[PDB]
């Protein structure tokens, strides 16, 4: 069944492909070649899971094609669920909502994932008999118990509409009650059923048990929860506006709390921004002073710019950042693909896509990759094993891959024949 | 549909079961080449396999870009999702733009929900409350009596359900809804302010197996804000001004899971779309760049670009000119399918079809005369002389176009050319 | 008795549907959650 | 109603919904309580 | 605290009694022209008498300004409150930057609040009334208060009758009464009547520790900003206010007028004490001419605190205006209302100290060669480059089972890595 998660341009990637000792394996984990990158992308990897050194911003910087979204979604992968990994765009930033600082501030502190643990005192089990002073019965599989109930405590049980039958949890800390559902019996059976109710078993061991949950929570997270009385609202509809300082500075000292008493463990993630070109020079100079501060993710950044205008200035930078920024940062350079990495990225390529194709296929396949580009060939591959499953083939042929050819053009061959025609083309 | 427009006459791509395109099919005409590539792009489409493809539609104004995806629309249906969208419809005042666009992708993902409702629906005869409900239902098959849950009879109170009613209610929710009162009492009271509604046909109990296609998108706005909510602050917020907002990732991928979970138990299916993006230049730097990893996803559906545009300079930024207005990155990213000018005989052929969809009845003098005229400026003002040429043949007391009233339609209205020469004089 | 019993069956058949449907989705949050991260 | 996610953040919690999936009642257990289908005293 | 920042071994300005910087202490190495200057600022910060007084810190990137900073922040202290800012963070979308501007400067001016509340606190004991002839009359309540400590009888005022009823205070029940208002306030039964077999929570309290007559001192530390939004939106109107985004509102100046009357009434009867403190500005040179206008005024008002702007961008055109360039991107106007600092480049022996107390700091062990080699990597390259490579070459050599960087780790790792020169070649070429 086709799920929501379909071939994309990075499905073949599930990790760098590094073992033990770091050394690139050559095709690996779908990876092929950038041998010198994916290294380095493995010691950022073990930096990052080491977590002891705040804010190391890392630039992936190369030629368009050359794999610095493939090293970085690798590098998403390889590393765990656990850990934070947010990827952005540098468009992302640019909201009507709230300013660029707000929202790197909130791109920072979604990175960072603190995990608290919480043990409470619950009764849980199914109600026997209530008396309106008052009395409750409960039983598990195990045991039968009654209580003696308070004014809150009966005020609470008759507003709910706790009724024989039911199963229920009261925390001993707090005194809410919560209706988990009411118990399948004999004479409980109905034609039709309430949106609310919910069948379920009658619990098991002992009535009063002492429990132990886990809450994985990111610092952006809190911050929205505390930002305003329903503030978790904003963890769906994203109108957080732009949280205060205060709140924030309270949460930090709350979370170094925490970790001081054991409660908490902060994990220290990944701040992927794509395409970091985009970014201004007002947001390289708040990343100039964010990476500064203990919270700080480490920070990944790729960009293809040569010596390029930097963004909201008339000045020209390497990559489009400032000198500033990229002091405080470490550059790992990718390389143009040879023959053969190319035709191995075009064989994991038909192999995600589930393509058979022949050997002169793969040949022409590469000649044309090299000659135009590596998307553009792969972009052939499925096209090409349209073409052929139109013609009722079982294998791509160098046929398909020149039909291909000639329906899809390039940016080249496009750019020659808009030039041709250019007097009925706007704007020229 | 009844009101004739641009494209009516675009049925699909006219496509052989070889995939060839024939010269003239389905109301399309010429175009071959980028006829066939649009077919690979229907079985793309159709395939259900790929993500965030992308596919750039290039060539001269009027040469059936827009025509051209239209016929991939009519081609893949109206189950598979097709959302246009122009390159400034990014500039909303509400969200940024990378919000837009993510909305837009999100609408181009359908999901169809498979259910059976089951609903027992008639005239209510009793109602005691027992604890558990009992409750009896009346239709033109006979009677039925219904145990109901005792949480029932609090919406069977709001509802104000008495005897003589017609309500139903859902099996699986336990939704009541009173639709008014049987037309057995209407003769009760002489002056009353009720609605009756005849008393159902079928039995009580209805069994129906149904289909619903909803995006990604309407799941993303259902869940942005509480809806249906009782209480003050629910309440309140159905009363606000309702904005779009910025929707976050967690939310997104939450869904993204739960629909997972229902398409695993069988009872949802992923239907894939496409993503119309017309007159692409018109988006800034920002745009392009946020759309390289959105194409660059996993989730993203089949999007196709349309440039008129020559070597222009891309939006916000100075001086920097792309081709077709689209930076080399993006354009690194998609598939180009070129469109040609057409033949003086193509535009006869064109022209044709436009007045046949119009209803128009046009004589061969004025048919070449048309497409003279065509040759000499646009197709579109051939094209759209036809009406008002129509309604000077009616005036005149014809119901068939000549080449005398298509001279005075051309002297009437001037051509964008001809006003242009006018102009410069 | 056979047609009866099938009704029962369907309905029991559709009780475990919809109780699966609602037993099987938990909160993106919690109200646990939103009290344990809120400053005292 | 199945996707509505907000709807739950008013009505159940991580832990009660483990709980819940945990002691959902099995077709067996409706079957066999379909088929079958304490004086107290202070000691 | 526990992670390791860029600033993490910077624990102050090594300054002597005599106001010199040594050579090396406290994290910082060199810049002794600087240090002590910062030094004198510290002393001008703790001496509480002026207000307004700007210092720009004025140099080549990686000179330490920020390091300085962060530096006199920690002579300053944890009482003295200091705001960091980045010029960037003007630019908000709820209100104007002069706004963004003045919170911060109020930020910065602490405020240290002293209460002292006097409580008789206990499990109630007797609720007894005592009768009198009037001159059935009652002319005190007498409440006997029981805690850990003991037992105590308060002869209380008549009237407490009424809120002993509201609050519905009985034998066993635990209440504490503030000496001022006398109104008491019930707390919950005490819990050695809680059994095991009743389920209440919120009713039941611990008795009391301690004497049953208690002073208590509580101070809180607060800054004028946080009064300022205290009172512009206190917390139907609160149930909107809460349900729609509660967004900066720009403050008007008779509220700061008003909140600096009522912060001087509470100095005047000893309640509370003021803590002037430091805004630092960094990056100033992000800020606009309206913005740096608005500073003018804003460092000429009595009560603004002292803040330390830093600037790198050299002669570069002010922000917002068109071709006026000046010798710091801030116009001359403002830069002759601030004392400069400069900061100058590090020799190779300063670098490699810089390095090897970044390694100390990290917890990294690097032989000598390959300290040597780092440096020398340093005097090419850049100092923050050098540093960053520390910790890769420390994994490197865990990898290789090696608890010591060696210089070959150094040399791979450089391999590996790249820093913006090497890049902008790449670039060119
Ligand atoms: N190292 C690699 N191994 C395998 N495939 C790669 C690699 N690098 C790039 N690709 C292929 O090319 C595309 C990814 O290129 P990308 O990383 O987006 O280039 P850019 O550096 O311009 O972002 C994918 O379709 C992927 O198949
Ligand atoms: N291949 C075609 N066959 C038939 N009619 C066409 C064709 N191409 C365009 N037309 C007609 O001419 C009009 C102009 O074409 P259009 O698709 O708008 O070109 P573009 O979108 O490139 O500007 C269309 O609205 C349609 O009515
Ligand atoms: N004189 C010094 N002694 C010790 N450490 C220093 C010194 N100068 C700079 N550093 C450290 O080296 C790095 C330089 O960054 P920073 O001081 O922010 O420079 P900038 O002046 O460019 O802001 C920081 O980690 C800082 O702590
Ligand atoms: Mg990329
Ligand atoms: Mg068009
Ligand atoms: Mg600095």
């Amino acid at each position: 069944v086709t799920r929501i998660e379909r071939i994309g341009a990075h499905s073949h990637i599930r990790g760098l492909g590094l073992d033990d000792a770091l050394e690139p394996r050559q095709a690996s984990q779908g990876m092929v070649g950038q041998l010198a990158a994916r290294r380095a992308a493995g010691v950022v990897l073990e930096m990052i899971r080491e977590g002891k050194i705040a804010g190391r911003a890392v630039l992936i910087a190369g030629q368009p094609g050359t794999g610095k979204t493939a090293i970085a979604m690798g590098m998403a992968q390889a590393l765990g669920p656990d850990t934070p990994f947010t990827a952005i765009a540098g468009s992302e930033i640019f909201s009507l909502e709230m300013s660029k600082t707000e929202a790197l501030t909130q791109a920072f502190r979604r990175s960072i994932g603190v995990r608290i643990k919480e043990e409470t005192e619950i009764i849980e089990g199914e109600v026997v008999e209530i008396q309106i002073v008052g009395k409750l019965t409960l039983k598990t599989t195990e045991m039968e118990t009654i209580y003696d109930l308070g004014t809150k405590m009966i005020e609470s049980l008759t507003k709910d509409k706790v009724q024989a039958g039911d199963v229920i949890t009261i925390d001993k800390a707090t005194g809410k009650i919560s209706k988990l559902g009411r118990s399948f019996t004999r004479a409980r059976d109905y034609d039709a059923m309430g949106s609310q109710t919910k069948f379920v078993q009658c619990p098991d061991g002992e009535l009063q048990k002492r429990k132990e949950v886990v809450h994985t929570v990111s610092l952006h997270e809190i911050d929205v929860i505390n930002s305003r009385t329903q503030g978790f609202l904003a963890l769906f509809s994203g109108d957080t506006g732009e949280i205060k300082s205060e709140v924030r500075e309270q949460i930090n000292a709350k979370v170094a709390e925490w970790r001081e008493e054991g409660k908490a463990e902060i994990i220290p993630g990944v701040l992927f921004i794509d395409e970091v070109h985009m970014l201004d020079i007002e947001s390289f100079s708040f990343l100039n002073r964010a990476l500064e501060s203990d919270m700080a993710p480490v920070l990944i950044m790729a960009t293809n710019r040569g010596i390029t205008r930097i963004r909201g200035t008339s000045y020209q930078s390497p990559h489009g950042i400032p000198i500033d920024l990229l002091d405080r940062l470490l550059i790992v350079s990718t390389t143009p693909y040879s023959e053969k990495d190319t035709k191995q990225i075009l064989r994991i390529r038909c192999e995600e896509e589930d393509v058979e194709m022949s050997e002169d296929a793969y040949t022409v396949l590469t000649r044309i990759g090299l000659e135009t580009s590596l998307r553009y060939a792969i972009q052939l591959i499925t096209a090409a094993s349209l073409v052929c499953r139109k013609r009722k083939g079982t294998e791509v042929q160098v046929d398909d891959i020149k039909r291909v050819y000639s329906l899809f053009l390039d940016e080249s061959r496009s750019t020659q024949y808009m030039k041709e025609y250019q007097d009925a083309f706007l704007f020229n | 549909t009844q009101r004739i427009a641009s494209h009516s006459h675009v049925k699909g791509l006219g496509l052989d079961e070889s995939g060839l395109a024939k010269q003239a099919a389905s109301g399309l005409v010429g175009q071959e080449n980028a006829r066939e590539a649009c077919g690979v792009i229907v079985e793309l489409i159709k395939s259900k396999k790929m993500a965030g493809r992308a596919v750039l539609l290039a060539g001269p104004p009027g040469t059936g870009k827009t025509a051209l995806a239209l016929a991939i629309a009519q081609e893949l249906g109206s189950k598979v999702p097709f959302c246009p969208m122009v390159g400034s419809e990014v500039y909303s005042t509400e969200i940024k733009k990378t919000e837009v666009l993510m909305e837009n992708f999100r609408r181009a993902i359908g999901l169809r929900i498979k259910e059976t409702k089951e609903v027992y629906e008639g005239e209510v005869t009793e109602l005691t409350p027992c604890s558990h409900v009992i409750i009896g239902l009346k239709t033109a098959k006979g009677t039925k009596q219904l145990k109901l849950d005792p949480s029932i009879f609090e919406s069977l109170q709001k509802e104000r359900v008495e005897a003589g009613d017609v309500i139903y209610i859902e099996a699986n929710s336990g939704a009541v809804k009173r639709q008014g009162r049987c037309d057995t009492y209407a003769t009760e009271f002489d002056l009353e302010a009720e609605e009756y509604v005849p008393l159902p046909k079928g039995d009580v109990h209805k069994k129906k197996e149904i289909i619903q296609d909803v995006t990604l998108h309407d799941l993303d706005v259902a869940n942005a804000r509480p809806q249906g909510g009782q209480d003050i602050l629910s309440m309140m917020g159905q009363l606000m001004k309702p904005k779009k907002t910025e929707i976050t990732d967690k939310l997104r991928g939450e869904i993204n899971k739960v629909v997972n979970k229902y398409i695993d138990q069988g009872i949802a299916e992923l239907v894939p779309g496409v993503l119309f993006v017309d007159e692409v230049h018109m988006l800034d730097i920002e745009c392009f760049t946020y759309l390289h990893r959105a194409l660059e996803s996993s989730i993203a559906p089949i999007v196709i670009f349309a440039s008129n545009r020559g070597n222009c300079v891309i939006r916000g930024t100075e001086d920097i000119t792309s081709p077709h207005g689209i930076p080399l990155d993006l354009l690194d990213r998609v598939m180009i399918i070129r469109t040609m000018l057409y033949t003086p005989q193509e535009m006869k052929q064109i022209i044709k079809i436009r007045a046949q969809t119009e209803g128009i009845n046009i004589s061969e003098e004025a048919l070449n005369h048309l497409g003279e005229i065509g040759t000499k400026t646009t197709l579109r003002y051939s094209v759209q002389l036809l009406t008002p040429a129509n309604l000077l043949a009616k005036i005149n007391g014809k119901d068939s176009i000549e080449k005398e009233h298509v001279e005075e339609i051309s002297e009437l209205f001037y051509d964008a050319k001809s006003s242009a020469k006018i102009l410069a004089d | 008795q056979e047609e009866k019993t099938r009704l029962l069956k369907e309905r029991l058949d559709q009780i475990y549907l919809v109780n699966e449907r609602r037993c099987s989705q938990a909160p993106v949050y919690g109200r646990d959650l939103l009290r344990i991260c809120a400053l005292p | 109603s199945m996707f509505d996610l907000i709807g739950l953040e008013n009505k159940i919690t991580r832990h009660e919904a483990e709980l819940l999936s945990k002691k959902k009642i099995p077709r067996k257990l409706m079957e066999e309580i379909s088929t079958s289908a304490p004086a107290a005293a202070k000691l």
